[PDB]
């Protein structure tokens, strides 16, 4: 159902979702609509979001419940259009042929919405559902009542075409009498018989349309000797611990701590230019999948000419950003300028790594 | 009077890695009154208490959270290694209230989609806390169950208060046979330890499968203060790591790299695997009147040891529980301390 | 496991055992050393069938002498389950023991579902598709075929392909179940039922419903080449007796007489148009009955008989002619006055019943026509209709009907009883007088087998109370035991819900009606339950016309709507072929994910063999307890028999009855040990009758479960459904009820040997 070249081909797809995000659109365009990247690989990084969204669209409700309720858990709202009208019709239709075509039918004339609906109420709701109306309201006319015919003999045809042989444990009817030729009595007030067929009728097609499948030692112990003693020998001096002794020593010590402080302190865990900002942010997050596509395929191997593309493209895109820079510094002068050089160091240095390696791989390979 | 594992017997094969999808249960049936707020709600409160367990025990696998509304399964977090955007999405469900049947057939497929991208090292899992005792399904189910098997994607539920035969097929199936997986729950109590229990990675007998060297990398924690700067998210962030490869700033995590794609961890999640692979022997109860050892204990210093014959109270038991290989003491507190935090047992370390 | 019995080798087909089973396995063995009867009850939780098969064939495998065994389940549904498990238990007995088998085992039903050839079985009335395949393959037919070649006879010729090949042999080794056997004799292209017949000569067991053994008019093959002496086993054995009433009544309505009528007039105008074409061959016929009674052809039919002799299997008749009947025309004419005789008598007023012997003296009175003459009427017209080489039956089905009940009223007494209802007083006032004629004694039709063979036995998963059989059926037994069901755990919750919400006592018992406080009380405890059980639950109203009126007048209500919402109905209708197809989807159901309710009559068709595993079943329900009279006198005047010739009071036999349907319900529901489910009751009645259930469900029925509300109903089967969830299991608590492979039988018991 999914497939690579199925998301890559998808093109309604990818312009559906193109929709989806405007960050989407908006990279997907500036990668494109300025002269950048053809779609194909574009979507190539991107394909799990693709899946992702082509799943979560073409997800066929059960039929189950909602279509059955369709007849019998929705009786009250005779208003206007109820809750889930036109899926609760979609239901209906996928569940009963009749009501569709009819409805269909009287599309030209007739409106379906509160009058076709009026008269399906009695019409259908007596037909399907509780017992045979027969009297009080016989509003089941016209298409009601030619239907009613037609979906006799449907539901006829179809049960007809329910019956399998059934597999000789459960076989009741071989069970049944069909062993012998015997004479019995029986004991045990017509209609209502048909409601039964109706239920079991309607159970068995919901199923089907589910079937369908659609030093050590001595000096060490001497000098151990020696401290324990040392211990021993009362001693133990907490005044004479050190206090700091030498202030000098203090100091120094003091001074390195201090020096540590300062360095672990710069730490302090707001640009100038919010236009030329997100400018930047836009030239940033562009070079940086251009980049990820390079350091995709120069990785992988044997699209070397893509890879070429990739790398034109990209000393470009290089050049680009030094024209950037120099349109920076002379523009927004220095300060700013250093902001930005120093905003985009990274993700620059990055791709100057990018296409130094990139040299020495063209480089091993010819020479 | 005991309650213990006899042995453990298969100490040797985890997996360490994994790629687990949580899958949620939204459904009319979540509203009954049960447990103490509802279902639902208390279970979303241990959901959220498993993410973080889970996300702390196997800090390098990721995770995808999917509810069942309306028949549909509708992805809320994406498999991702980041535990607060999972926790933010069980946040947001937790305040929406549940609607229309539950889709097991719908959600199993979502999700086999979903695991696709996961590669062969990695191991693959669902673990769904099914609620109701109904599945609506728009296909046959056994042709998933097939589709899954096929994709060797081990599936894991816990039922409430019953038992569904096709549950009771799923997880019979996916596992290799091997039916221990469908366990349901009785109680509160027994709920929180079930999530626990489905923390742990799972072994049953694994077939001998593919073993697969996989690349990565650890990072270097960065300096500067002020040149804030991101490359996973184009922020300004006060200092991150570093690829060692692709040699781009991350900020903090055990995640993928979002320039060369090689995964990044420091250390301690490799600790956290190896306590998982090789645990210890399980601590045996000293006998009563037989053991005549140190009246303490040993890793700590507790007084709770006997009492010399006491009628019924010295013939009670003699808390003693003392591990095998190095023979010495724990009272139980110790013990259970040490079997359920910190592994590495206190006197079998010292020799 | 391969254990012994002190003498047998026993390849029991499981590693485990059970411990009941060991026990029934002792039993039985100890009944076979000294001929006796020694019914046993042995509760369906846990596998009778394999215990019994599995010792039988031992038995019959190991000492020399019993070489057959004979085994009467109650409906081919329950013969194709034993037929299968025994082809399971043979697959292992070959594999412990490589080929020493040489053995088969046959089933045996009938035609219309054994029948093959496509257009004949395409019929559906199984008395048609037996005429059918009579004609297609007679001794006659295939003469006008072979002397005459022309369109005008067709041939199965699966019975032609037999001819070739299998009447000199037989199928291949196998104990053929009805898939197997069908697949086989389809792919071989042979007709089954000829085969099996046939062979019956040579299976060493051989498996066939109680009709083939009680039912006189066709159980008259019985071939004593088939037991002479052999082991004989009726599984399922607590509706014996209304299978002999059944076997041995009739029915007659007047419609049927003016059938009869033209029946005659037809036969008047066959016998008109022969005699003008041949009547030579008619007068041989009448000195082959003034030799005798024909046997020579009358009897030595490879494809003829045409009417059965519903009379016991010849025992009760004479050989002589008929005397005046010799003649045709003369029988026509006796025929024409039986029929105007059985007519005026019809058109009497109201209710009359009477002897045999009296209604015989007063047709002799109106027409003095003897009784010995009369009984000849059967086989008379049968070779009658053979010498007349008749087109079709269906203008002499109620000929034939009038013959089987002039033979039965002319040749038995003193046990039966004649009845003349005219009307059904449920639409009362209307033409339909019926002259119902029915034995009362349960004990004749079975009498001939207890004569017959030496050993027999009787095993049902509920029978009881262990001596009304004995009493009924007149028959002596020797070991009349009942087994405990020995459970390490809970496993079913049978209740006794007397009082709804509302505290009221409840039951059918009041009518066949309405009461809307009943209604409402039965609607919720169906609903509620259909919340609370998992998928599978039956219920088990008393009798048909009571849920057909209640099930509508629930549809009246919303009820239906509740559990439409939760699980699947499927509803259990008159005809046999829907309701099949009704039950599989059941099935179908309850092994799916959606739950299914389905809703059938304890005396229906449903309950007879129909099995109900774990998944299929979970909460079983009977809706008040099933009971009769309901309608007319015929089980009044049976019940008269009773208390004059047993000293058995009516509310005790009725009671009996009525536990014993209930019994045979409740049993389905479980299969082995590891199944489970809630066994509810519903009606204020039911709390006395405690005791009449069989042992192993009054185990586990405690005191305190009784006339409980629906609503403590509820709270209980919950607490149960959730505390079976649990995996209990301690797997040492289970070598008590378990008795593990080939050891804690071994240790145990041959320690036990004290
Ligand atoms: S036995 Fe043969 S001839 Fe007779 S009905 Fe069956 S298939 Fe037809
Ligand atoms: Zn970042
Ligand atoms: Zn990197
Ligand atoms: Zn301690
Ligand atoms: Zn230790």
């Amino acid at each position: 159902s999914l497939s690579k070249e199925k998301l890559l081909t998808n093109l309604k797809l990818q312009q559906s979702l193109l929709k989806g995000n405007k960050v989407l659109m908006k990279v997907f365009q500036e990668t494109v609509i300025n002269a950048g990247l053809p779609p194909s690989e574009f979507w190539s990084t991107r394909i799990p979001l693709l899946r992702a969204f082509a799943l979560s669209t073409s997800q066929k409700v059960g039929p189950y419940n909602v279509l059955s309720t369709i007849k019998p858990v929705a009786s009250s709202e005779n208003k206007v259009n109820v809750n889930l009208s036109r899926e609760k019709i979609l239901n209906i239709f996928e569940n009963y042929p009749i009501v569709k075509k009819a409805y269909t039918d009287n599309v030209p004339k007739n409106f379906k919405e509160p009058e076709f609906w009026a008269r399906f109420f009695s019409s259908k709701l007596f037909r399907k559902l509780r017992g045979e109306k027969i009297m009080q309201n016989d509003r089941g006319d016209v298409i009601i009542d030619r239907y009613l015919t037609l979906d006799q003999e449907f539901d006829r045809k179809d049960d007809d075409m329910l019956l399998h042989p059934v597999k000789k444990i459960i076989d009741l009817d071989g069970n049944i009498q069909d062993d012998p030729v015997v004479r019995g009595n029986r004991p045990d007030s017509d209609g209502t018989v048909d409601i039964l067929k109706g239920m079991n009728r309607l159970s068995e097609k919901m199923i089907m349309a589910l079937k369908n499948e659609y030093s050590n030692q001595q000096m060490l112990q001497q000098l151990s000797l020696v401290m324990d003693n040392l211990i021993n020998k009362l001693d133990l001096n907490q005044v004479v611990p050190n206090n700091e002794v030498s202030n000098k020593i203090n100091k120094r010590v003091i001074t390195a701590i201090k020096i540590n402080a300062k360095q672990a302190k710069h730490n302090n865990v707001e640009v100038k230019s919010t236009l030329p900002i997100d400018l930047l942010e836009s030239c940033r997050m562009l070079h940086t999948t251009c980049c990820e596509f390079l350091k995709h395929f120069y990785i992988h191997q044997k699209q070397a000419s893509t890879v070429k593309k990739l790398y034109n493209h990209l000393k470009d895109c290089i050049e680009k950003l030094n024209e950037l820079f120099q349109d920076v510094l002379n523009g927004d002068g220095e300060s700013m300028s250093n902001t930005c050089t120093a905003y985009l160091k990274p993700v620059l240095n990055s791709i100057t790594l990018a296409t130094h390696k990139y040299d020495e791989y063209f480089n091993e390979y010819n020479n | 009077k005991k309650r213990t594992a006899k042995k453990n017997i298969t100490p040797y094969q985890r997996g360490i890695i994994r790629s687990l999808i949580l899958t949620l249960d939204c459904s009319e049936a979540m509203l009954e009154k049960d447990l103490r707020p509802n279902r639902h709600a208390m279970i979303i409160q241990y959901a959220i208490d498993f993410v973080h367990e889970f996300f702390d025990q196997n800090p390098i696998s990721q995770m995808g959270i999917i509810i069942m509304r309306n028949g549909l399964a509708q992805l809320v977090s994406q498999v991702s290694g980041n535990p607060q955007d999972h926790i933010d999405a069980l946040k947001s469900i937790r305040k929406q209230e549940p609607k229309g049947n539950p889709s097991l057939q719908n959600a199993l497929e979502m999700a086999r989609g979903l695991l696709l991208p996961v590669p062969a090292h990695c191991t693959r899992e669902v673990l769904i806390v099914f609620g109701s005792l109904s599945t609506t399904d728009p296909g046959d189910i056994h042709q998933t169950i097939d589709s899954l098997v096929s994709e060797k994607i081990r599936v894991k539920v816990l039922g409430l208060s019953a038992q569904v035969a096709i549950c009771k097929e799923l997880c019979k199936a996916t596992n290799y046979g091997d039916e221990s997986f469908y366990k349901i729950l009785l109680d509160e109590t027994h709920l929180k330890e079930l999530f626990n229990e489905a923390v742990t990675p799972l072994p049953v007998n694994k077939i001998n499968k593919g073993f697969t060297l996989v690349k990565m990398g650890f990072p270097t924690r960065i300096f500067e203060d002020t040149p804030t700067f991101c490359s996973c998210h184009s922020k300004l962030v006060y200092g991150g790591y570093f690829c060692p490869n692709c040699h781009s700033k991350v900020c903090s995590l055990p995640t993928v790299c979002p320039c060369c794609d090689l995964m990044l961890i420091l250390s301690t999640h490799l600790a956290r695997s190896y306590h998982h692979l090789m645990p210890l022997k399980t601590f045996a109860e000293v006998p009563t009147t037989e053991k005549f050892r140190s009246e303490d204990c040993f890793s700590c210093q507790s007084r709770f040891p006997i009492l010399k014959n006491h009628k019924n109270g010295k013939l009670l038991t003699s808390s003693r529980y003392r591990c095998e290989d190095c023979k010495q003491e724990f009272c139980v507190d110790c013990d259970v301390f040490i079997h359920e935090i910190l592994h590495n047992c206190p006197g079998c370390e010292s020799k | 496991m391969k254990f012994y019995i002190d003498d047998l080798p026993v390849l029991f087909p499981y590693p485990k055992i059970y411990p009941e089973q060991y026990n029934y396995m002792c039993d039985i063995k100890k009944t076979l050393d000294v001929g006796g009867n020694s019914i046993l009850e042995m509760p369906s939780g846990t596998g009778k069938t394999v215990s019994l098969l599995s010792l039988t064939i031992a038995y019959q495998m190991h000492y020399p002498e019993h070489r057959k065994i004979i085994y009467c389940s109650r409906t081919m549904s329950e013969i194709e389950k034993a037929l299968v498990e025994l082809e399971n238990l043979m697959d292992y007995r070959t594999k412990e023991l490589g080929y020493q088998e040489d053995f088969r085992g046959l089933g045996l039903t009938s035609r219309k579902n054994l029948c093959l050839h496509p257009e004949v079985s395409k019929e559906r009335k199984g008395t048609v598709v037996d005429e059918k395949c009579r004609r297609m393959t007679n001794g006659q037919a295939k003469r006008k075929l072979e002397e005459d070649p022309e369109a005008n006879v067709e041939l199965c010729e699966y019975h032609e392909n037999l001819y070739n090949i299998e009447v000199e042999d037989y199928l291949p080794k196998g104990v053929f179940s009805f898939e197997k056997l069908l697949k086989y004799c389809e792919e071989k292209t042979l007709c089954p039922y000829f085969i099996v017949r046939r062979m019956i000569s040579l299976c060493n067991i051989i498996i066939y419903s109680y009709h083939y053994l009680l039912d006189p008019k066709i159980a008259e093959r019985v071939s004593n080449e088939v037991s002479k002496d052999s082991i004989v086993i009726f599984d399922e054995a607590h509706n014996i007796d209304n299978v002999c009433i059944e076997s041995l009544s009739l029915d007659l309505t007047t419609d049927a007489l003016r059938r009869a009528t033209r029946g005659a007039n037809a036969l008047d105008e066959r016998i008109s148009e022969v005699r003008k074409v041949d009547s030579q061959k008619l007068q041989d016929e009448y000195e082959k009955l003034v030799q005798g009674l024909h046997s020579a052809d009358i009897l030595t039919d490879q494809e003829e008989p045409f009417v059965e002799t519903p009379v016991l299997p010849q025992d009760l008749l004479t050989e002589a002619i008929p005397g005046n009947i010799r003649r045709a025309e003369h029988f026509v004419s006796f025929l024409k006055r039986l029929i105007e005789y059985l007519k005026t008598r019809m058109k009497v007023l109201h209710v009359i019943s009477e002897t045999p012997k009296s209604f015989l003296q007063h047709l002799k009175q109106l027409t003095f026509i003897e009784r010995k003459p009369l009984r000849f009427c059967s086989e008379r017209l049968s070779l009658l209709v053979r010498t007349l080489e008749v087109t079709e039956v269906e203008d002499f089905t109620a000929l034939k009907d009038i013959a089987t009940f002039a033979t039965l009223i002319s040749t038995y007494e003193e046990g039966f009883l004649l009845i003349i209802e005219p009307y059904e007083i449920e639409n009362a006032a209307v033409p339909n007088p019926i002259m119902r004629f029915t034995c009362l004694d349960a004990s004749i039709a079975i009498k001939p087998v207890f004569e017959r063979f030496s050993s027999v036995i009787i095993t049902s998963g509920t029978i009881s109370p262990l001596d009304m059989y004995p009493r009924m059926l007149n028959f002596k037994t020797v070991l009349q035991k009942s087994y405990a069901m020995t459970l390490a755990k809970k496993s079913f919750l049978p209740m006794i819900i007397t009082k709804g919400s509302d505290q009221v006592a409840i039951s059918s018992r009041f009518e066949i009606r309405n009461d809307p406080s009943i209604v409402r009380n039965y609607g919720s405890m169906l609903v509620e339950f259909a919340k609370i059980t998992p998928d599978g639950m039956v219920v088990f109203f008393p009798s048909y016309l009571y849920m057909e009126s209640i099930v509508s007048m629930w549809q009246t209500m919303g009820i239906l709507d509740e559990v439409w919402k939760h699980k699947l109905i499927l509803v259990e209708t008159p005809d046999a072929q829907e309701t099949s197809l009704a039950l599989e989807t059941y099935r179908k159901a309850c092994s799916n994910g959606r739950g299914a309710i389905l809703l059938s009559v304890a005396r229906g068709k449903v309950s007879e063999g129909i099995d109900f595993d774990h998944q299929y079943g979970r909460t079983v329900l009977m809706i008040g307890i099933p009971f009769q009279y309901t309608e007319s006198r015929i089980l009044k005047a049976r019940l008269e028999f009773m208390r004059e010739n047993y000293r058995i009071r009516e509310n005790d036999f009725l009671s009996f009855d009525a536990m014993r349907h209930a019994a045979q319900c409740l049993g389905r529901v479980l299969r082995g040990k590891d199944d489970y489910g809630v066994m509810v009751l519903a009606d204020r009645r039911f709390s006395r009758k405690r005791s009449q259930l069989p042992k192993w469900i009054a185990q586990g029925l405690s005191d305190a479960d009784l006339n409980l509300s629906t609503d403590m109903a509820i709270s209980n089967t919950k607490q149960f459904l959730r505390t079976m969830a649990q995996p209990t299991d301690p797997k040492d608590q289970e070598g008590v009820s378990v008795w593990s492979y080939e050891d804690l039988i071994k240790h145990q018991n041959s320690r036990k040997d004290q």
